[PDB]
């Protein structure tokens, strides 16, 4: 499988400096030119920086809100592209993604793609920049009741409460429920936080049965919780 | 002593275009030219003025080794007396040439999928080239009487165009890698010798 | 830079109707060596990383379906989705690599859709909040269209004000419908003195504001 | 000697294509380039596009740049267009353009022209005309004809006495109805002193189907 | 894409007079890419002028190009009879783009002559087919503009008319035009007077023309 995999983000404060890393796998990485774009929450993508192959000259383009503080480069050896942030603005606050995209126009590799595919994006790696302090959440339970059913379904869920910053990710019975789950996009309170609700349908006829547990994972704070999720009467 | 560094001209990952064709020098190294026939399968390897098998006798001032890129059905125009785009407009060998030519099929290579328009040929020009001559210009033709200026249009054509590598081509339209050796044999003392 | 700006910035049609999506580049982007033009287009949709959908203007990537289709040349493209389906909802961007890398402002594309009434659900606060000093009570409506929804909370029948958000889901890929969540939050000491807390929600598929309401003596 | 001979006439179905050719004789065809100019019945020239013999490189109007192409061979001297998804709107004579080349350079202008290529698009069928008489009913100078009505497709001629009455016929083009037929009227100014000792037969051919009628007119 | 505007219309001018040609572009256009041409009915363009300036190879002294930036004129210094026809002018500036004029007919001026109308009823054998064409005729006229209008009894027809006009002479320099009335059988049956009403600038009241039948 050929597979982008950026690591290496989280909230640090303006004027600070943060190094972002990609390790890819599956191609022959030495002879790809690879871009960062990043993308402000809500907003659209904003290509950031690329550096080319050893081949072609190794040589760096970053665009110009980030030209004078940012610093690409390659470990060919490890397969790994690097992107080196210095002097923070909040204005940087955005996911950022290692990416092949504009490099199969000029590179030298030729039609023997592992997958027919040239362009490649990771998943993404959100950095925030701010003063603000970090917060773990409050996890608490939405029971199933009479108010929560209709037409043998039973919703139940979590509420992931007061926590900087984004994100949290949000599983259910440690990734065996899977269908049916709608996680609600966070809203960002005015006390500067961040609060969501993950839901999930179920049956209700297993409601005496069946045990509910929403693993919530919040990675800047360090916090781990599971919380079961029992029915109460209403 | 010094073995002649052939893997840097035929090995190489980048080659040129062949309007923008590439020269490199070589002298002062003993070359294996028998372990050239054989070192891999070449689709072509005419020799002209020169027996291959007993080319590894014979001395000479410098040897220049010229590569780059075109399509299957023009390889037949990297000869002497030649006509065509490639043979008038971008690389034309001589009348009395002395050296071999060597092609093989890199459709692994120089291929993409969408199509490969980084390799590019002379397509319009004033006269047809010299031997060994070469011309990388890039204004535009001017080909009725209004003059261009710089710009593209009716009559203003531009130079160069490119071929559209695709890997389902047929091996006529494939792209293929072609090197030749020229030999020169001056007043000068011999640096390149064979075993 | 090479500036990418695209119109619209919004799109609605109905399900199998032509939506087309227009570029506009600063300089051209045709290069003279090759009549090729330097650019694509990228669908993206929340949570996901952007996917290639046209290159060389018009040259489809492998999977692409056939509704899709690029077109324009030297400074102005145009992508058209032949008849919109229920999974093109996403935001559409266009890319030049003919001088670096730059992409447009996107173009959000959803889809026009029979009126769908929500279901509505509610939960009361859990004893781990009151416990802390806090009520959280949250209402849920289900599979509705259009987007435009109200959800007052009363309590008791006072209409409250500046203690409620909301959220709304991506529009659904299959049926094309939005989800919502609005979360009351009130004091523990304050929450215990009143007893029937209701989410009112009035939509254009309801004849009249239906309500789901419970009484704290039964919770 | 030095000329664009273009393909012959084409009757066409909605939704269907059509490729007129343009081969070149006379001068040097590799170093010239071909234009596309349609025109309909009694209207402006409108533009297609064109191409570069010795490139290929095209260039269609904004109009067509979906459903246009023009392609070139130079082993035959040939430009061919085509026209994607033919409307009735797209009835019109298609006309290539070139300037004339030599083995030194080329002229500045589309000096060559070829002679036209009629191209009806309906949903029609061949037929032939049903001719009727316009009865000649003053002391002198009387009027008479002859009504060639409901045929397709475009054209028919219209003689008088096998070519002997010339002066003061007016064959008047054809209209469209709305049957999606043709029909146009032919008419004579004749001596009235003279209209029981002459005899008037008016001629009707109409290739496209074999139908040739002649015709006597009497009051 | 670029816009080409020519002026007039329409050139009323007798032999040996001087006519003048305007092509306005909506945008400043290169001198080296804006030609003329000239169309006579079923021939194929004609090219007259190239690069705003240059006469095309063969072309009488008589026609002459002058322009630049966004306003261009062909200029015919004394009209030969050769040379009544349509002229168009072309840019082709850029790859892309071009463009050209809606026309400027150039006609032969002659004294005012009024038309001398002629009513035709339909055919006997016609009637058999089911549809009825009633036709009406005006002969040897200028200008070229008129209205002939249909009336049926004394209800004006609308929307079941279609014209159809000639080419002016090459003899007596006229126009001359057909209107060919549309009815089914059994509406044509019905009514009794078919009037044809025509108005002409040489035409001093409307004339009407009519046949008894049906
Ligand atoms: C190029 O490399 C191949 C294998 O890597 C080798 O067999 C061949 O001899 C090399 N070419 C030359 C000219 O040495």
């Amino acid at each position: 499988e050929v597979q982008l995999v950026e690591s290496g983000g989280g909230l640090v404060k303006p004027g600070g400096s943060l190094r972002l890393s990609c390790a890819a796998s599956g191609f022959t990485f030495r002879d790809v030119w690879m871009s960062w774009v990043r993308q402000a929450p809500g907003k659209g993508l904003e290509w950031v920086g690329r550096i080319k192959s050893k081949i072609d000259g190794g040589t760096t383009d970053y665009a110009a809100p980030v030209k004078g503080r940012f610093t690409i480069s390659r470990d060919d050896s490890k397969n790994t592209l690097y992107l080196q942030m210095n002097s923070l603005k909040t204005e940087d606050t955005a996911v950022y993604y290692c990416t092949t995209a504009g490099s199969y126009y000029y590179d030298t590799v030729g039609p023997g793609l592992p997958e027919g595919k040239f362009d490649y994006w990771g998943q993404g790696t959100l950095v925030t920049v701010s003063s603000a302090s970090t917060k773990g959440p409050s996890v608490f339970p939405l029971a199933p009741s009479s108010k929560s059913t209709s037409g043998g379904t039973a919703a139940l869920g979590c509420l992931v409460k007061d926590y900087f910053p984004e994100p949290v990710t949000v599983s259910w019975n440690s990734g065996a429920l899977t269908s049916g789950v709608h996680t609600f996009p966070a809203v960002l309170q005015s006390s500067g936080l961040y609060s969501l609700s993950s839901v999930v349908t179920v049956p209700s006829s297993s409601l005496g049965t069946q045990t509910y547990i929403c693993n919530v994972n919040h990675k800047p704070s360090n916090t781990k919780v599971d919380k079961k999720v029992e029915p109460k009467s209403c | 002593t010094n073995l002649c560094p052939f893997g840097e001209v035929f090995n190489a990952t980048r080659f040129a275009s062949v309007y923008a064709w590439n020269r490199k020098r070589i002298s002062n190294c003993v070359a294996d030219y028998s372990v050239l026939y054989n070192s891999a399968s070449f689709s072509t390897f005419k020799c002209y003025g020169v027996s291959p098998t007993k080319l590894n006798d014979l001395c000479f001032t410098n040897v220049y080794a010229d590569s780059f890129v075109i399509r299957g059905d023009e390889v037949r125009q990297i000869a002497p007396g030649q006509t065509g785009k490639i043979a008038d407009y971008n690389y034309k060998l001589p009348d009395d040439f002395t050296g071999c030519v060597i092609a093989w099929n890199s459709n692994n290579l120089d291929s993409k999928v969408g199509g490969n328009y980084n390799y590019l040929y002379r397509l319009f020009r004033k006269s047809n080239l010299k031997p060994f001559e070469r011309d990388i210009s890039t204004e535009i033709y001017q080909a009725g009487s209004t003059p261009c200026n710089g710009v593209e249009g009716f009559n203003c054509y531009f130079p160069l165009q490119s071929y559209g590598f695709q890997p389902t081509n047929g091996v006529g339209y494939q792209p293929y890698r072609v090197v030749v050796l020229s030999f020169e044999l001056l007043h000068a003392p011999a640096t390149v010798c064979g075993p | 830079d090479i500036v990418m700006t695209q119109s619209p910035d919004s799109l609605a049609v109905s399900l199998g109707e032509r939506a087309t999506i227009n570029c506009k580049s600063s300089q051209s982007v045709l290069y003279s060596s090759n009549n090729k033009n330097y650019l694509a287009w990228y669908q993206q949709k929340p949570g996901q990383p952007p996917k290639l959908l046209m290159y060389w203007a018009s040259t489809r990537e492998s999977g692409v379906p056939d509704r899709f289709s690029g077109s324009g040349s030297g400074a102005e493209f145009t992508l058209t989705i032949s008849s919109l389906q229920a999974e093109d909802v996403a935001i559409y961007y266009c890319q030049q690599y003919y001088s670096t890398l730059t992409f447009g402002g996107g173009t959000k594309v959803e889809i026009k859709r029979t009126v769908a009434a929500p279901s509505v659900f509610i939960f009361p606060p859990s004893d781990e909040q009151l416990k802390s000093g806090t009520a959280s009570v949250v209402c849920l409506l289900n599979n509705f269209y259009p987007r435009e929804a109200k959800v007052q909370w009363k309590v008791d029948n006072a209409l409250q004000s500046g203690n409620s958000q909301e959220s709304v889901t991506e529009q659904d890929s299959k049926d094309s419908t939005y989800s919502l969540s609005s979360t009351l939050t009130l004091s523990k000491a304050d929450y215990e003195k009143h007893k029937v807390y209701a989410c009112e929600v009035t939509h254009q598929g309801l004849r009249s504001p239906v309500t789901k309401s419970f009484n704290r003596g039964e919770c | 000697e030095v000329q664009l001979v273009q393909s012959g006439p084409e009757v066409k179905k909605p939704g269907t294509s059509v490729k007129v050719s343009c081969k070149a004789s006379g001068f040097t065809f590799m170093s010239s380039a071909v234009q596309w100019v349609r025109q309909a019945r009694g209207q402006r020239l409108e533009w297609i596009g064109w191409i570069v013999i010795g490139s290929g490189n095209t260039n269609y109007a904004q109009k067509f740049q979906e459903r246009v192409t023009i392609t070139r061979d130079m082993s035959t001297s040939t430009a061919y267009m085509e026209l994607s998804s033919l409307r009735s709107e797209d009835t019109a004579v298609y006309y290539c353009a070139a300037p004339y080349c030599s083995s030194i350079s080329c002229n500045d202008g589309f000096d060559i022209w070829g002679q036209g290529t009629m191209v009806t698009v309906s949903s029609a069928s061949t037929k032939g005309p049903s001719v009727f008489p316009l009865a000649p009913s003053s002391g002198g100078t009387a009027a008479l004809g002859c009504l060639v009505k409901d045929y397709f497709p475009e054209p028919v001629t219209v003689s008088w006495n096998s070519g002997a009455l010339t002066s003061g016929v007016h064959t008047f083009p054809a209209v469209l109805q709305s049957s999606g037929l043709y029909s146009l009227s032919s008419v004579v100014t004749v001596p009235s002193s003279s209209l029981g000792t002459q005899t008037y037969i008016c001629n009707v051919n109409h290739k496209p189907s074999n139908t040739k009628v002649d015709k006597k007119v009497e009051p």
